[PDB]
């Protein structure tokens, strides 16, 4: 997804997972900003460890 | 990775290059590109079906 | 040292793996990376889509 | 790759992983100096234990 | 190991032997070897397909 795609370049970069770099990283990308679908995101994201997620999964 | 997540967030939307996006992305985050990894993956992705090697996951 | 080939030729492929650095073996398995964590992400999480 | 088997055996025998180290054992090796593989090499190689991503892997 | 690096690495260029390739690369790395190791895995390698016993991976 390109909003999961998003996330993950944000935290390997170690840039903040919020609306503002989210929406700066999808316009570059030319895919137009929906405000549901990166609120969702973050929402979702939060009190999240992203490292400990990453991992297993099947 | 940076630069992993950023051709598969261009996938999604369904383009991408050294110049006009992959830099583009990468320049969105605020980090700076090193030509030589953006290379390197360019250079991989040439002739490769993007949709196939995902359909297997691993 | 059969043993130790094979894990250090496990070793070379870890590091290809997960490094991203497209010669030849690498390859299809590092572009698997940036999915495998995204895909990931859904699965603790509680966003359906 | 050359360029990893180079990386791993620089950190066995304890040296620093560097453009230097890497092309002293490339040039040993016989294979041609290409400065974008080993500086990619490098600057993926940066902010890394390699300790702990050598042993998972499937 | 340092041993088992240098002639994987060696491998990848794909050709090796005692002096003229194992020293040289051990050397490169500014590591004095130890001839009873390289004899060792030498020895070893004799009638050996490096290519097949990589194709499991263990």
């Amino acid at each position: 997804s390109a909003l999961s795609y998003a996330a993950l370049i944000l935290a390997d970069s170690e840039i903040e997972i919020s609306s503002e770099k989210l929406l700066t990283l999808t316009n570059a990308a030319n895919v137009p900003d929906e405000n549901i679908w990166a609120d969702i995101f973050a929402k979702a994201l939060d009190g999240q460890n992203l490292k400990d997620l990453l991992v297993n999964f099947s | 990775m940076k630069y992993l997540a950023a051709y598969l967030l261009l996938n999604a939307a369904g383009n991408t290059p050294d110049a006009t996006k992959i830099k583009a992305i990468l320049e969105s985050v605020g980090i700076e590109i090193e030509d030589e990894k953006v290379s390197s993956v360019l250079s991989a992705l040439e002739g490769k079906s993007v949709d196939e090697l995902i359909t297997e996951g691993n | 040292l059969v043993s130790h080939f094979v894990s250090a030729v496990s070793t070379i492929a870890s590091i290809s793996l997960a490094i991203g650095y497209p010669t030849l073996p690498s390859v299809g398995h590092t572009l698997i990376n940036n999915y495998k964590d995204l895909l990931a992400v859904a699965i603790a999480a509680s966003y359906h889509y």
